[PDB]
């Protein structure tokens, strides 16, 4: 018998499920959630260095 | 040791550890004299 039991505190929470990569589209007006930011655009090519 | 111009201060890891800190202390390193048990130094 092994027992998952799940707390919550104050910390923020380091415990996580998957997080899926799914697929990149470019040149199209596509729906985007990069990394908890969410918006609508098309992704070109970026010749900025950062 | 504090020079002049601007030297951008970089990152170097950002740490979830959620504790309650109000004091902080410097730690150095001393080398065993093996001849005043530590070798004399200063920082
Ligand atoms: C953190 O510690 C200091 C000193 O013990 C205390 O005054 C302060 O209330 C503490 N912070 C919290 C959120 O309890």
């Amino acid at each position: 018998v092994v027992v998952l039991s799940f707390e919550l505190l104050h910390a923020p929470a380091t415990v996580c499920g998957p997080k899926k990569s799914t697929n990149l589209v470019k040149n199209k007006c596509v729906n985007f959630n990069f990394n908890g930011l969410t918006g609508t655009g098309v992704l070109t090519e970026s010749n900025k260095k950062f | 040791d504090l020079p002049q111009g601007f030297s951008a201060l970089e990152p170097l890891v950002d740490l979830p550890i959620g504790i309650n800190i109000t004091r902080f202390q410097t730690l150095l390193a001393l080398h065993r004299s093996y001849l005043s048990g530590w070798t004399a130094g200063a920082a």
